């Protein structure tokens, strides 16, 4: 299904 | 205690913008595990060393069945390694991706497991992980449930106590961390009802490709229910994806204590799930120790190839 996704802090 | 030539080097298990997860094999022990090789320029040039640092202590001050264990953690001139279990079950990402919807007896399962592994993060290491996802959820050899990716945590946060940090994966992220408010530790079931909705209904509960459209779903849209889930599961979704936190199911002083009383949980004996006598619904197949079907072939067919980190060095014990 979804693409990897990515974790991510600003 | 341990450097770079205390492992044999085998599979590379996946790689990223950071740096690579390795299985590798202890020399001395012929024990295997994961070695997680992040690059000190690019930690650095993203800053990333806090989060670093703070997987690390997490990972060390951490122990309970459903955690990633720590082994070694040292680093050299440009890199900064991590030795941790192997869980050779892959991510949960990596199943989903192939079987598209796990029945609600697997759903449940897999969510009592996070629920204790969290519970403990909150009652007793005082941390909220922020990160809850399909690709930080792997299963270990026995098919139980291991989280990863201790980066994003928040140490030192009490009951109510409220955090600021725009952190986590946009597919994921909560209402009130979107709404740019001060929150509490409810956004960790807020993402456990993103990761039950996945692994019930075969899909996030908002998607867009563009951020904005994806969290103004997150932040609008009430939750679609396929008809095939029944009224219990139903239900804990609905309550775990309450937008406001204060009404979430977990929300309140009791936090973790209100998920485990809710009726989908009804089967299961909490202090069965943590002892691990609980039949596992999925045992990872694999013919050996180096058998890595459960990562990306991608990732496995691939051929092996500034400042100090303070206080990072680490060998467990007990
Ligand atoms: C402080 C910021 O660094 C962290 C940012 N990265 C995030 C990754 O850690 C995501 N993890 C999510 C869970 C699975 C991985 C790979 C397999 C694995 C572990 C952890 C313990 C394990 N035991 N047995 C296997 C195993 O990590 C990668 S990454 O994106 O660079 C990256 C990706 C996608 C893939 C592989 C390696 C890396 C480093």
């Amino acid at each position: 299904g979804r693409p990897r996704t990515t974790s991510f802090a600003e | 205690r341990v450097t770079m030539n205390e492992f044999e080097y085998l599979k590379l298990l996946g790689k990223g913008t950071f740096g690579k997860v390795i299985l590798v094999k202890e020399k001395a022990t012929g024990r295997y595990y994961a070695m997680k090789i992040l690059k000190k320029e690019v930690i650095v040039a993203k800053d990333e060393v806090a989060h670093t640092l703070t997987e690390n202590r997490v990972l060390q001050n951490s122990r309970h069945p459903f955690l990633t264990a720590l082994k070694y953690s040292f680093q050299t001139h440009d890199r900064l390694c991590f030795v941790m279990e192997y869980a050779n079950g892959g991510e949960l990402f990596f199943h989903l991706s192939r079987e598209r919807v796990f029945s609600e007896d697997r759903a449940r399962f897999y969510g009592a497991e996070i629920v204790s592994a969290l519970d403990y993060l909150h009652s007793e290491k005082n941390v909220v992980y922020r990160d809850l996802k399909l690709e930080n959820l792997m299963l270990d050899k026995d098919g139980h449930i291991k989280i990863t990716d201790f980066g994003l945590c928040k140490e030192g946060i009490k009951d109510g106590a409220t955090m600021k940090t725009f952190c986590g994966t946009p597919e994921y992220l909560a209402p009130e961390v979107l709404e740019d408010n001060d929150y509490g530790r409810a956004v960790d079931w807020w993402g456990l009802g993103v990761v039950m909705y996945e692994m019930m209904c075969g899909r996030l509960p908002f998607y867009n490709q563009d951020h904005e459209k994806l969290f103004e779903l997150i932040l609008m849209e009430e939750i679609r229910f396929p008809r095939t889930l029944g009224p219990e599961a139903k239900s804990l979704l609905s309550g775990l994806l309450k937008k406001d936190p204060k009404q979430r199911l977990g929300g309140g002083s009791e936090d973790a204590k209100e998920i485990m009383q809710h009726r989908f949980f009804a089967g299961i004996v909490w202090q069965h799930v943590y002892e691990k006598k609980l039949s596992p619904p999925f045992k990872p197949q694999v013919t050996s120790e180096t058998d890595t079907r459960y990562f990306d072939e991608e990732f496995t067919a691939q051929m092996i190839t500034r400042p100090h980190f303070p206080q990072f060095d680490y060998s467990a014990s007990s």
